């Protein structure tokens, strides 16, 4: 479910619209996000 | 069986009548749906585990 | 279902396909092939008194 | 002998779950350290189909 | 840019990958041999 808002966390209400319903059928117990570096 | 294959069935029209009429399968047992009603329904998120 | 299909003014979101009333019976549906949203209203009925 | 099943596992699987990890199982108090031996057996055994 | 989901995050199990690079949004379900510190880095 995803939501984009034009803006700590703000205080307000924003419902998240469903974006992707994904049929995987696999076990998930741990996650890690991916970032992007900037190189100079 | 430890590494059973899961195949997605999507974006197709399925004729289940050709599966029922053929005689080689000893067991054709359905739990959540009637066997004879499969030609009259629409489904998604369909998977075959072999 | 049995009903009259009419034009609707309900602004369905892109994920949304059908709609449900208080009773949970379908009141609006999105037709395939054309993607339009059709309102479903039950057919005319009433009590007959002699 | 191409078809193998998981004879031994620590816990029961979840619905629609596949386990293909070829790690050794500890059937006793003594740790096995990835090496077969007394009370250390491979989880996957093949069917003798004839 | 994305997320990594799984149980052991290696080839032993099967993992889900969500990425959005400079061009398109890709969703994959594979048995990835993940890095300990995976990241993205014109890109
Ligand atoms: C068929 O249905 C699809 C939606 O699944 C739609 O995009 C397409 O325009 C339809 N084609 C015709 C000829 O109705
Ligand atoms: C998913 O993995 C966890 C630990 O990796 C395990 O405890 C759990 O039983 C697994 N779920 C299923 C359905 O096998
Ligand atoms: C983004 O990822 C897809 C899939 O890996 C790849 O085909 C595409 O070339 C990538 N785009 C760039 C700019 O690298």
């Amino acid at each position: 479910y995803s939501k984009h808002t034009p803006i700590d966390l703000p205080q307000g209400f924003s419902a998240l619209e469903p974006l992707v319903d994904l049929p995987i059928g696999i076990n998930i117990t741990r996650f890690q996000t991916l970032l992007a570096l900037h190189r100079s | 069986v430890y590494a059973w294959n899961r195949k997605r069935i999507s974006n197709c029209v399925a004729d289940y009548s050709v599966l029922y009429n053929l005689a080689p399968f000893f067991t054709f047992k359905c739990y959540g749906v009637s066997p004879t009603k499969l030609n009259d329904l629409c489904f998604t998120n369909v998977y075959a585990d072999s | 279902g049995t009903g009259v299909l009419t034009e609707s003014n309900k602004k369905f979101l892109p994920f949304q396909q059908f709609g449900r009333d208080i009773a949970d019976t379908t009141d609006a549906v999105r037709d395939p092939q054309t993607l339009e949203i059709l309102d479903i209203t039950p057919c005319s009925f009433g009590g007959v008194s002699v | 002998y191409n078809y193998l099943y998981r004879l031994f596992r620590k816990s029961n699987l979840k619905p629609f779950e596949r386990d293909i990890s070829t790690e050794i199982y500890q059937a006793g108090n003594k740790p096995c350290n990835g090496v077969a031996g007394f009370n250390c057996y491979f989880p996957l055994r093949s069917y003798s189909f004839r | 840019r994305g997320w990594i989901f799984g149980t052991t995050l290696d080839s032993k199990t099967q993992s889900l990958l969500i990425v959005n690079n400079a061009t398109n949004v890709v969703i994959k379900v594979c048995e990835f041999q993940f890095c300990n510190d995976p990241f993205l880095d014109m890109e």
